RNA sequence: UGCUC
């Protein structure tokens, strides 16, 4: 699936980045538009965008009821007051559409204008949903309330001068508790008053049929060459993935990933502590080919010993100085001595007898069993055999390391003969 | 429901034919067969279930309902009305029951257990009421059953 | 009760004690009947557990073979000594003078 | 036997449908003598038990059929001169189900027993066409009260007993002859017996209250006995008929079927101590203290 | 009963009249049949039928 | 059936005007006269013939 | 009306006809770029920080795949929710602090959604 | 004790009194420390759990906190001031038993095989059973007593829990809430929540013909009234509102204000409103009405027994709630004492140090863990039987009682609806293990291989959902909700948005979770019947590990198993390498799992690790359970909890009110792998006897057995019963003592 | 509460 055709280019325009709004009518299908409806005005605020459109509707059309129009006009407004009237004439002539804010940030939304062979993207400064607002009914209810008050007052023909002098009812500006103050701030009335504090801005309407529409429609384009290498937008896939997903901030607790993040020495130490038996090639494969062999060799020579070409973790690594036998509680030094004796017996011969080790080291059966299971397997009629075969390749490749390990084992043998009196 | 009835009929046919074959092939002096013949304990159905083939696991007189969406267990396809996927047990107790078959058998067992648990209390209350209501009648010497009054 | 699992456990335990092994009764698996039957016939015992047995009372052999084998029985806390109860006149409650 | 009963299922009594409550719940409903029971069954015999056409005819006669179940389409037509709801009856389905219903019978069923529409508002414009013309009744009902009739008109009955909800044609396949009967899942025995073509002499019912109210107290006793015996036999366990006879007589010795609940027990018995011990201790004790009713030791 | 750990109660009457009534009316030999349908309950059981 | 006013979007009742029946909204003077026939069928499911079980 | 696809949409918009069309596409929160000298941090990079000119290409592969090559990475473009109500894209330019102009640019009919090809980003490294 | 306690302390870090301003008590950091005993005079001493068992005391650690306050307007700081005592769970992070070797366990007189995880209070071992409840913030469509198919939603936030219902009793949708005098039509609530046009409401409910036909009656009923604006609907709601028994304070015409507050905060608390913007809440109620309409036809009624909607609360959440309640009570008491002391005492400046009672929290915790009855007035939660006495009949008894789960139903009657064994319990709970009797079906046990998830941050989940093309719900109208290809994506009961081609979304989310960028415990499921994509990240959900299968071949090979056996890798490596992943009930509902390799077909997404893990701990002892009947396995599990045998290696030093030991216990010959896993062979509870199946002497008629006299004479079945007799010689108020 | 039946 190769890009056979339609290799369209994408351009970016910043001319109307702060002047582009998206108005959508959830109740008006796309078939019918407001191109023929003469608009009158549009109130708007720069901050806390909430636009209110005031349009005009026809009356002589057959789809308009003149009697109900007169009725609603008399209900919303007075008889002939006309100082603050929602409608100039005695009929419902003006219609109000109120805007609701969908989301606070609209940076991820952009308008795309498609021309032959190119697509121009322009950011949106705000997106609002326009719906037919019912505000004339609130004023109608207020007028009905004031008319009821007027009737209650005119219950009598001649109303005597009421001695209703406004006594001084100046209330305490009581210090409001922090909880009550927060409740007041979070109240809907406070937010509405704060929104109303911002002054309104009046704007005229220019329909799509106007020449100004086609005149300003060209600003969505940008003057530029067809082929231009963008200076930005050059991060690798890994960098993009790290950007769009930023981070939040037994002895085998550490996993492989956590292991690889540690220095080479710690990696080798933990690998020898967990496995306790592994060739050199397996260690090189697990650590990775990008690591030099000399470094891995120097690291493993400090926490391992050579037995029949294989590498066995040192005794002191498994049993720290402050540790003890989990079965008998003997000090870790005796466990280290016993494990060294077992490793020496394995280096001297491939077959090791459990009874002989138990008799020489004077240790219990469970400790010798644990020492043998770490580096040996039970073979019937033969005793205990080293788990891995004789690896002569590593011996032939590194004779100096072989000699170093041989002299170290000679020293360990001298120490064991001095201790156990072999 | 027609498909359900037909599948249940086919599974019951398999069950009864396997049971008949096991009864015909079994030789005399068989302790289970003898205990089923004399009626001391057990029956031919239990023998067929434990030797030849376990029957269809029926919950409330119907196949295993779909606990998950459109299927009893995720191990079967969606909208799959196959016998093995609705409660049927092809294997016997001797050969061993598969995980799904064992789960369906445990479902049937717990259903029976809860049924008996509810029955105990319900019949206890019914017996209490019936006895408290009927404890007054008695047979007189004139062959007329009269109340306390 | 159709407790064929008990018979399988008994056969597996017999085979294990004969060959000195611990058979596994893992759910939906474990040692099959054929392996234990082979182990039984190899040691000279019957391949079905049933063995020739003589009646201890009359001293005559039984007409039917008996199914012998090692079974893991576990004793429960329910004892007759703790459940045995007998009440004489004894004490009575203060509110209602009853036992 | 209640403990011996297993409360089984799948016992459709040979019809593979019409789930009926049997077992301990059924014995409970029987002994309680409740006026309304769950899943009432009525068995009716036919005069012509060998013909299926007559069986379906009597079924349609007894079974409740709504207007929406026989009409093929209902449409609100707002003509420029007037608005009204129109209903087109499917004569084909009518003759298939063998229902003796026509446009005039539908019009007569309208305006009666429901929706209060007057006869002058309903008209017949053809062989299978009916018209309904709502008006501004002024009882919070403007012309747009259409929206009520359009929701209620489809559920107006055109034929059958309102109480009857479902009736089926059961067949007994005796080797001598295959006969037909009606199994009605309703709670109206009088209407079923009064319908044409139904042998009212051999019609039984499961609801004891209806039998008591319709055919007397002895009929109720016989129905209770038969129902208890049948419910007990369904589970394979048998009881001597004398026990159920004594139970039914004790339930029907005051002329009215009184259940075993606290209400019937109080209506039957008179001892204050027994009523206080069974249920409603304080209430019964205070009532007796008020009435000063002396209780014997009988 | 099934002899699987069930605890049963044993009562001793304290009156000669009660003793005689228990022996006569509640006698095991006199209650070999149930009053429900007259079927005998006290009969052979497993290990006796076989 | 349910219809809405293009002006405000509220439900349209049917009322008898001075010349002909018309759809009208209860919160605005918008109206719409009926010119030709308008129908809204529902097609109820009928009763089916049920069978002779047994 | 059958559910159209982006590839056929663009094909019939360019081959079957030549009239321009206004589209409304939804870009991800962060673009694969860095704010150019915007005083920073690995923050969000939106279109408000990028400059004019060619920023990416739109490829239509076989089998109906529609991708957007916006540099080293490639997103995928799919059809968004099929909106049927009126959507008018207008330009509200406040030229003066007292009087501004509202310019109806056009109508919005189709909606696109651009998403990162997470599978490619994962199998890459 | 390491995270939640710090969050609770931070939530109430500052407490101050209204009188005498500029005075405050600020908490800085709280510590629990190691377990200690207050025996010594004003001195602490390390104490082992066995010593607490012997001395009939509690095994708790001192809860201290560093604080800073103002005595006389001069800031005084305390770095270490004990405030309470928290009972420390055994084998916990701060417990002395953790990180100890069997020899060190012997030095402390504790069994190494002891499961632990139970509290020791006043010498008794109490265990907090895992509580099971219904998932919160979820719509439930169910039939009412009269057969009406209505809906319910129990919105539960960190402060309030409110259950609001919706019924169709009279063909129209009425919404019922505990704060409304009478249920009101749903259209009035729609008009009150900002959306006043009926066309928009209908589009939000649905565009299907039957949907409009069913919703017509509600529109007509609303039209009959004069409610057409938001103000009128709010006034009607306020008229349908009742004061909470004369709330203190001047109302000042708060009818409409109270209505708006109840609509914004009280009703649907889980649905958040940015600033009195009910758009999300409007869409939520519209989707609920649509679900009710769709359910009013085909009877697709959701079931409560579906464990995919169940949540398990461990001891952690219960203890967190209890500690929060106790800390709030302590802060309130301190504020009251301050208000009572500071304004009238003397020029001697008052300080909280002289009034910080340290016995409050300790006594509260002790009573809550011992009695087991939890009464939280701040949440109005009155629970009983939360803690139970650990049964020491045998090792298996305790090991099985530690993994128990109780039901919210709190068995008191015969419901017979949750008692059934649901297929949703596959791999999570043991089907056979259940107490035989009245508690059958409602007291369950966990499976051998299972895990309970915790709570996540939910941040990266929302970020990835937003970056994957999820369109904002506020940007489009509700009409898009009626399209067949548009699927709703939720998040813990909250509408996250809409999406198209949900297959891509689910695949990418699963791949990202496998990669490691998303927490492996976040579950994603899809429901095509309702067309809803559920994203669950709350804690308490049951998850099970499964091997990922791709193209008829499992990801796990023999080489990986060899590496695991040799120690090159662990289970966490399998989790990171996209080899084994955790699946939830709701997630596995859409996935295809294979029992064995031979069962793997083309349409398979996962593979079963082991089938025998379906059983629990008690059921694991059954040798060859698939060859027996289910009641047999249930009775075997019931009696195994009462089986007689050794308890541990410290059973001789242990002194309990009743203990049963076996003279010569022997390990079984036919042992299940579960026995080796739980190390039951080290502490067997039975003996292997040469049983012969036959009838003898007719003394084995019904379930009875005949024993050999010589066998019993040679030690077979010999048992030991140990009882405890405790006496106390206490000192009374007067200077006299019991001698 | 746990159980026993
Ligand atoms: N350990 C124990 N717990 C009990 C006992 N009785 C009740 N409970 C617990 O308390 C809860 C029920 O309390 P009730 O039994 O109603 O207590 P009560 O009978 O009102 O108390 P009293 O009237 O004093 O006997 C259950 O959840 C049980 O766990 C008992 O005898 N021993
Ligand atoms: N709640 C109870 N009420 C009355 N009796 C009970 C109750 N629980 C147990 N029992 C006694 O125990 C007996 C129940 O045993 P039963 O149910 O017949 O066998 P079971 O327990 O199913 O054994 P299987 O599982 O068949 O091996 C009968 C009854 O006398
Ligand atoms: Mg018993
Ligand atoms: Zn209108």
């Amino acid at each position: 699936d190769d890009p056979v055709v339609q290799e369209i280019d994408v351009y970016l325009a910043k001319s109307l980045a702060e002047k582009l709004y998206l108005f959508q009518y959830p109740v008006r299908p796309a078939s019918m538009t407001y191109d023929d409806i003469p608009h009158l005005s549009a109130k708007i605020k720069p901050k806390q965008q909430k636009v209110e459109l005031e349009m005009a509707i026809d009356t002589l059309n057959p789809n308009y009821c003149r009697s109900k129009g007169e009725q609603i006009a008399l209900n919303v407004d007075g008889a002939c007051a006309d100082e603050t009237s929602t409608y100039s004439s005695k009929l419902m002539d003006k219609q109000t559409f109120c805007s609701s804010q969908t989301t606070s940030n609209t940076s991820r939304y952009a308008a795309a204008l498609y021309r032959q062979g190119e697509l121009h993207l322009t950011p949106l400064h705000g997106i609002l949903q326009l719906r037919p607002s019912f505000s004339y009914l609130d004023k109608a209810d207020a007028k009905h309330r004031e008319r009821e008050a007027a009737n209650e007052a005119g219950d009598s023909s001649q109303d005597e001068a009421e001695d209703d002098v406004k006594q001084i009812t100046v209330r305490f500006s009581r210090p409001e508790s922090e909880q009550a103050r927060q409740r007041r701030v979070q109240s809907y009335e406070f937010l509405q008053k704060k929104h109303a504090e911002e002054p309104w801005v009046h704007l005229h309407y220019y329909g799509l049929r106007d020449s100004r529409s086609e005149h300003e429609r060209q600003y969505l384009l940008c003057p530029g060459s067809s082929g231009v290498e963008n200076t930005e937008l050059v991060k690798s896939p890994s960098e993009y993935l790290m950007m769009l997903m930023p981070p939040s901030q037994p002895s085998n607790v550490l996993s492989m990933a956590q292991l690889r993040t540690l220095p080479l020495a710690d990696q080798i130490k933990i690998l020898m502590k967990n496995v306790k038996v592994m060739p050199f090639a397996n260690l090189m494969s697990l650590l990775g080919p990008s690591i030099d062999s000399v470094a891995v060799l120097r690291g493993i020579q400090k926490v391992a010993m050579l037995v029949q070409g294989n590498w066995v973790v040192k005794s002191d690594i498994l049993y720290p100085k402050d540790s003890s036998s989990p079965h008998s509680g003997v000090p870790a030094e005796v466990l280290c001595r016993g494990r060294d004796f077992v490793m020496w017996k394995f280096t001297q011969s491939r077959w090791v007898v459990r009874k002989e080790v138990a008799t020489v080291t004077k240790l219990c059966a469970e400790d010798v069993k644990d020492f043998l299971e770490h580096m040996a397997v039970v073979r019937i009629n033969k005793g205990w055999e080293f788990i891995l075969p004789y690896d002569g390749e590593f011996i032939k490749k590194h004779p100096d390391v072989v000699q170093r390990q041989h002299m170290l084992w000679t020293g360990i043998q001298a120490k064991l003969e001095k201790v156990y009196n072999l | 429901e027609t498909l359900e009835a037909l599948i249940l009929k086919e599974l019951s046919v398999i069950r009864d034919h396997a049971g008949s074959a096991c009864l015909r092939e079994l030789d005399k002096s068989n302790s289970p067969l003898t205990m089923a013949l004399c009626g001391s304990k057990g029956s031919f159905i239990n023998i067929s279930q434990m030797i030849a083939c376990v029957g269809q696991q029926a919950i409330s007189g119907s196949r295993v309902p779909d606990g998950f969406e459109n299927r009893s267990l995720p191990h079967f396809e969606k909208h799959s009305k196959l016998p093995a996927a609705k409660g049927f047990v092809a294997n016997s107790f001797y050969s061993g029951l598969t995980p799904t078959e064992f789960f369906f058998h445990t479902m049937a067992g717990r259903e029976g257990l809860v049924d008996t648990a509810v029955k105990t209390a319900e019949t206890g209350y019914m017996q209490r009421r019936l006895v408290k209501s009927l404890e007054d009648l008695c047979s007189q010497y004139d062959l007329t059953v009269r109340s306390s009054t | 009760r159709m407790t064929v699992g008990k018979l399988i456990e008994l056969l597996a335990g017999k085979a294990g004690v004969l060959d000195g092994r611990f058979h596994y009764g893992t759910a939906f698996g474990g040692s099959k009947v054929k392996d234990v039957c082979e182990d039984l016939v190899r040691h000279g015992y019957n391949y079905l557990g049933k063995d020739y047995v003589t009646s201890g009372i009359t001293g005559e052999p039984l007409e039917a073979y008996i199914y012998f084998g090692p079974v893991y029985y576990q004793k429960l806390k329910h004892m007759v000594l703790d459940k045995m109860h007998a009440r004489a006149r004894g004490p009575r409650a203060v509110l209602t003078r009853q036992p | 036997p209640g403990t011996q009963m297993t409360l089984k299922t799948f016992h459709f009594a040979g019809v593979a449908s019409m789930n009926i409550t049997l077992g301990v719940p059924r014995i409970k409903e029987i002994i309680n003598a409740s006026k309304a029971i769950s899943t009432p069954i009525i068995t009716a015999q036919l005069d012509k038990d060998d013909d299926a056409d007559y069986a379906r005819l009597v079924k349609g006669r007894i079974e409740k059929t709504l207007l929406g179940e026989i009409s093929e389409y209902i449409e609100e037509v707002f003509l420029p001169d007037d608005c009204f709801i129109l209903v087109k009856l499917s004569l084909e389905r009518i003759r298939l189900l063998r229902l003796e219903v026509n446009a005039e019978t539908v019009r007569y069923s309208i305006c009666t027993s429901k929706l209060r529409v007057k006869p002058g508002d309903v008209a017949v414009h053809g062989e299978a066409v009916v018209c309904v013309t709502p008006r501004e009744n002024s009882k919070s009902s403007m012309y747009y009260v259409l929206q009520f009739l359009k929701e209620d008109l489809p559920k107006v009955v055109v034929q059958g007993i309102p109480e009857v909800s479902r009736a089926v044609i059961h067949i007994d396949e005796q080797s001598g002859k295959e006969k037909y009967k009606l199994l009605v899942e309703g709670d109206n025995l009088r209407a079923v017996m009064a319908t044409h073509g139904v042998k009212g002499t051999r019609t039984t019912s499961n609801n004891t209250y209806e039998v008591e109210k319709t055919l007397g107290i002895e009929a109720a006793r016989t129905t209770i006995i038969n129902e208890i015996q049948y419910t007990m036999v369904n589970h394979g366990m048998s009881i001597d008929r004398r026990h159920v006879m004594l139970l039914s007589d004790l339930m029907t010795y005051k002329g009215e079927v009184l259940g075993i609940t606290r209400f019937g027990l109080a209506k039957m018995k008179e001892s204050v101590l027994m009523l206080a011990s069974f249920e409603k201790t304080a209430d019964h004790l205070f009532d007796a203290a008020y009435f000063g009713q002396k209780d014997s030791v009988c | 009963a099934d002899f699987d750990g069930d605890e049963m109660n044993l009562h001793l009457p304290q009156t000669e009249e009660a003793k005689a009534e228990a022996l006569v009316l509640m006698g095991t030999k006199a209650n070999l049949v149930t009053p429900r349908n007259g079927e005998p309950l006290i009969a052979a059981i497993q290990d006796f039928l076989t | 059936m349910l219809l809405f006013c293009p002006g405000c979007g509220n439900g349209l009742i049917v009322e008898e005007g001075q010349r002909c029946h018309r759809f009208a909204c209860n919160t605005c003077p918008y109206v719409h006269n009926i010119t030709r026939k308008v129908t809204n069928r529902k097609y109820p499911k009928l009763k089916e013939v049920d069978d002779v079980l047994g | 009306l059958p559910k159209d696809v982006s590839v056929a949409e663009l094909l019939r918009e360019l081959s079957l006809t030549k009239e321009e069309e206004l589209l409304f596409l939804q870009l991800p929160d962060t673009l694969p770029g860095q704010p150019p000298t915007q005083d920073i941090a690995e923050n969000a990079c939106t279109l408000a920080d990028l400059t004019e000119g060619q920023v990416g290409k739109l490829l239509i592969r076989k089998s109906g795949r529609v991708q957007l090559l916006l540099g080293k990475v490639t997103l995928d473009v799919t059809m968004g929710t099929a909106c049927s109500f009126l959507q008018e894209l207008v330009s509200v330019g406040l030229g003066d602090s007292r009087t501004g102009e509202m310019t109806v640019l056009g109508h919005v009919k189709h909606k696109l959604v651009c998403s990162p090809d997470f599978e490619s980003l994962l199998d890459h490294k | 004790i390491n995270v939640e306690i710090k969050k609770i302390m931070k939530a109430n870090e500052k407490v101050t009194s209204d009188a005498d301003p500029m005075w405050y008590l600020k908490y800085l950091n709280i510590y629990v420390g190691l377990p200690d005993v207050e025996e010594s005079f004003n001195v602490t001493r390390p104490v082992s759990p066995h010593e607490c068992r012997l001395r009939d005391m509690t095994y708790s650690a001192p809860i201290t906190v560093d604080i800073e306050y103002t005595r006389g307007s001069q800031r005084i700081i305390r770095n270490a001031l004990p405030i309470g005592r928290m009972p420390i769970m055994l084998r916990s992070s701060n417990c002395v038993l953790t990180g100890k070797t069997p020899a060190e366990f012997a030095k402390l007189n504790e069994c190494p095989l002891d499961p632990g995880g139970y509290f020791i209070v006043k010498g008794v071992e109490k265990v907090i059973l895992i509580q099971e409840q219904l998932s919160k913030n979820r719509i439930i469509v169910e039939a009412d007593r009269k057969g009406a198919v209505g809906a319910s939603v129990t919105s539960s936030t960190h402060e309030k829990k409110s259950r609001t219902n919706m019924a169709v009793k009279q063909g129209r949708f009425y919404l019922r809430h505990n704060t409304l005098s009478e249920d009101i039509p749903i259209v009035i609530i729609f008009k009150a929540m900002g959306v006043e046009s009926d066309q928009e409401i209908v589009q939000m409910i649905g565009t299907e013909e039957h949907v409009m036909a069913a919703f017509g009656p509600s529109l007509e009923e609303c039209q009959k009234a004069q409610i057409f604006t938001q103000m009128q609907a709010l006034k009607y709601i306020g008229n349908k509102v009742r004061r909470q028994r004369m709330w203190g304070g001047g109302p000042k015409k708060t009818k409409i204000e109270e209505a708006r507050e109840l609509l914004a905060s009280t009703i649907l608390t889980h649905v958040p409103v940015k600033e009195f913007n009910f758009r999300a809440k409007c869409i939520y109620t519209a989707v609920m009405v649509r679900r009710v309409i769709l359910a009013q036809g085909d009877n697709k009624v959701d079931d409560r027994d579906y464990y995919g909607n169940k949540r398990l609360e461990l001891a952690g959440q219960l203890l967190s709630l209890l500690f929060e309640d106790l800390f709030k009570k302590f802060n309130s008491e301190m504020k009251k004492i301050a208000d009572q002391v500071i304004p009238k005492q003397r020029a001697a400046q008052f300080d909280v140090v002289k009034h910080m009672r340290q016995d409050q929290i300790t006594n509260g915790m002790v009573n809550a863990i011992s009695t087991g009855n939890w009464s939280l007035k701040r949440f109005k939660m009155d629970r009983q039987g939360v803690t139970q006495v650990l049964s020491r009949l045998s090792y298996i008894s305790a090991l099985g009682m530690m993994t128990r789960i109780s039901s919210q139903f709190e068995k008191t009657r015969k419901v017979s609806g949750p008692r059934s064994l649901q297929p949703s319990q596959w791999g999570m709970l043991c089907p056979s293990d259940t107490p035989e009797g009245e508690a059958c079906g409602l007291v369950k046990n966990l499976a051998l291989m299972t895990h309970i998830t915790t709570d996540m941050e939910d941040g990266p989940i929302v970020k990835l959902a937003s970056n994957l093309g999820v369109e904002d719900v506020n940007l489009l109208c509700g009409e898009e909700l009626s399209y067949p290809n548009v699927f709703l994506v939720f998040l813990n009961g909250n509408i996250l948005g809409v999406i198209r081609d949900h297959k891509k979304l689910v695949n990418t989310f699963r791949l990202m979770r496998r990669a490691g960028y998303i927490n492996e415990f976040v579950s994603i499921s899809t429901n095509l019947t309702d067309r809803c994509v559920y994203i669950s990240s709350d804690g308490g959900r049951l998850c099970r590990p499964y091997i990922i299968v791709k193209k008829q071949k499992p990801a796990v090979t023999n080489k990986h198993m060899e590496e695991l056996a040799q120690g090159y890798r662990n289970f966490e490596d399998f989790l990171h390498e996209s080899l084994v992943e955790y699946l939830d009930v709701n997630e596995e509902n859409d996935c295809n799992i294979a029992l064995y390799e031979h069962t793997i077909n083309k349409d398979t997404t996962h593979l079963e690790i082991e089938p025998f893990t379906l059983l629990g701990v008690c059921a694991g002892l059954i040798p060859y359970p698939h060859h027996n009947q289910s009641p047999r396995n249930t009775y075997q599990c019931a009696m195994g909890k009462q089986a007689m045998g050794t308890i541990g290696y410290n059973q001789r030093n242990r002194i309990d009110t009743l203990m049963y030991l076996l003279a010569y216990p022997q390990k079984p010959m036919v042992k299940t792998k579960t026995i080796e896993l739980i190390e039951f062979e080290k502490l067997p509870a039975g003996q292997n006897a040469t049983v012969a199946v036959m009838s003898y002497s007719g003394y084995d008629i019904e379930d009875a057995l005949v024993l050999n006299k010589a066998s019993l004479d040679r030690g077979f079945g010999r048992c030991l019963v140990y009882k405890n007799a405790k006496c106390t010689l206490k000192r009374y108020t007067n200077q006299t003592f019991d001698k």
